DNA sequence: GGTACTCATCA
DNA sequence: TGATGAGTACCAT
């Protein structure tokens, strides 16, 4: 409903698309996907908007030039311009079209100079795509240039967007909405080339969030034995008085199950060698309706949320880097276990996490619920349940939100008992480093009682804007 | 932290 | 109807 | 490091 949210629900749609066009082994799937969301009218603001979009924020990060696409934020996958053209002169009629809206600074043409809140950006034109990219013929006062011409005429804001370089195993760059920007003037003069070009002198407007620029509380080296891949560090900056999130609490890699549990009988298993990609010799592809769940890319991917995952197993042919082994790898990323404010334990990552990346199993002692505080995973896709309560991996640190990054999926590998299910949180969205990692856990409205009927309540603390201020 | 789930 | 244009992306 | 890439924006050899 909210804005942010809308954005949030059509750039996972788009996500979608586009992960499934990766499988489909298309040319270009990010313009692939581009294309279905097109086709789809799924495109969230599909006609020009001048100024701020709804829930998308200064600072915002997207994660390729086909994103802002999808979301309509920028409406060509190529253009560093994009602007209103004479057919919204109807409905502008105080203005004179064209009229720029958006520009994206990658640093891609040799006239441009980047002052953050000061910036001269070059027209559109004359440019070379490849080779060496310089200048090679005159700009022309039309098109992109004409609309920033009238920008500077009318005085109407541009969003500006910058490109980074991004050294992340899966994330080569990144385009960071950086705010409104004014031109304040514009000129033609000869280019460093000796062609001439046009240039802007774009001004950040005032009223907006500071541009940014870019081991201490240390509690804990690693949370993990050293038993994760990657290690955990541990930070209380909140406190002085710095226990580790480890005492009364032990590591573990692999669920441990109790006496009273039954294990399920074994899974056959698919009779592939090295790895599974047809999926009609396939039997786990079959399992999974005829088709692999996961998709090989950025050490495989979950492509859409499902009731069930049917992950290769123990008695598969398969070796281990089998992409429908996908939750079964090592931690792919640096995290970090810190104190937050008011929620304790909290978990954030380093580097950027891509859309349906494995984040974790939630491990712990498989136990019977019948047999049983804030650690209890229920399984259900309730008989059993995972308590981390004094045993566990890092997932037990994971804090709830109202509007999360993360979402659970049930695995199946080694049985197929779904009562027995594993538990895995993956990435919902692309993730940025040092945002904290959240999944719903969905505990439904006056849940618990004490009981004298008496609802017990728990507050939330989740700080997202659409909240209803309780866990239960 | 119970509930999921997307068919 | 036709097509020049285009601050990506990836092997 | 080349070769595509696709949706328009505006023209209409
Ligand atoms: N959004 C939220 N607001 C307030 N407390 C939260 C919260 N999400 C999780 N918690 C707290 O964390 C517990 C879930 S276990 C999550 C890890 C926890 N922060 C810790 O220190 O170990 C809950 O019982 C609740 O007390
Ligand atoms: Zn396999
Ligand atoms: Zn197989
Ligand atoms: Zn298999
Ligand atoms: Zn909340």
């Amino acid at each position: 409903l909210e804005p942010h949210l809308k954005v949030t629900k059509c750039l996972r749609l788009f996500n979608k698309q586009y992960l499934l066009c990766v499988q489909a082994k298309l040319s270009r799937p990010d313009l692939k996907g581009v294309t279905e969301m097109i086709k789809a009218k799924a495109i969230l603001y599909p006609r020009k908007i001048i100024g701020d979009l709804p829930g998308i924020d200064v600072g915002h990060r997207f994660f390729s030039r086909a994103e802002m696409c999808a979301v309509g934020f920028h409406n060509h996958w190529l253009n560093g311009i994009d602007y209103m053209s004479m057919e919204y002169e109807k409905e502008y009629s105080n203005y004179k079209l064209p009229l720029a809206v958006s520009i994206v600074m990658s640093g891609q043409y040799e006239d441009d100079l980047d002052n953050a809140d000061t910036v001269t950006y070059t027209g559109q034109g004359g440019h070379n795509l490849t080779g060496n990219k310089r200048q090679i013929k005159d700009q022309l006062l039309e098109r992109g240039n004409l609309a920033l011409k009238h920008c500077c005429e009318y005085n109407v804001p541009v969003r500006v967007t910058r490109g980074h370089n991004c050294k992340s195993s899966y994330t080569k760059r990144v385009y960071t909405y950086d705010g409104l920007y004014k031109v304040e003037k514009f000129w033609a003069q000869k280019g460093v080339s000796g062609f001439t070009v046009y240039k802007y002198r774009l001004k950040r407007l005032e009223g907006q969030p500071e541009l940014t620029t870019d081991i201490e509380g240390l509690v804990c080296e690693d949370i993990s034995g050293g038993l994760e891949f990657k290690g955990i560090p541990a930070t209380n900056r909140v406190d002085d008085s710095p226990v580790s999130p480890t005492s009364g609490f032990t590591y573990i890699k692999s669920l441990i199950i109790e006496p009273n549990v039954i294990i399920p009988k074994s899974s056959t298993g698919c009779n592939c060698r090295g790895s599974c990609t047809d999926s009609k010799k396939c039997a786990c592809a079959k399992l999974n309706g005829g088709n692999f769940p996961y998709v090989d890319l950025n050490d495989g991917r979950l492509i859409e949320s499902r009731d069930v995952v049917f992950e290769c197993g123990p008695h598969c042919g398969c070796g281990p880097k089998c992409v429908n082994r996908t939750s079964q790898k090592r931690l792919r990323f640096n995290l970090e276990v810190f104190r937050s404010a008011k929620k304790g334990w909290a978990v954030r990552s380093w580097e950027y996490i891509p859309a349906g990346s494995p984040v974790c199993e939630y491990i712990g002692v498989v136990r019977r619920t019948a047999d049983v505080n804030e650690y209890i995973f229920e399984i259900d896709c309730p008989e059993f349940c995972i308590d981390a309560g004094s045993t566990g991996n890092f997932a037990r640190f994971i804090n709830h939100s109202c509007e999360p990054n993360l979402f659970v999926q049930c695995v199946l590998s080694s049985h197929q008992d779904i009562r027995l299910a594993r538990v895995v949180l993956f990435a919902a969205d692309n993730i940025s480093p040092m945002q904290e990692l959240t999944y719903d856990y969905g505990y439904a409205l006056d849940s618990v009682h004490g009981p004298d009927g008496k609802v017990k309540q728990l507050a939330c603390y989740c700080g997202a804007l659409n909240c209803r201020k309780r866990l239960y | 932290k119970s509930t999921g789930g997307k068919a």
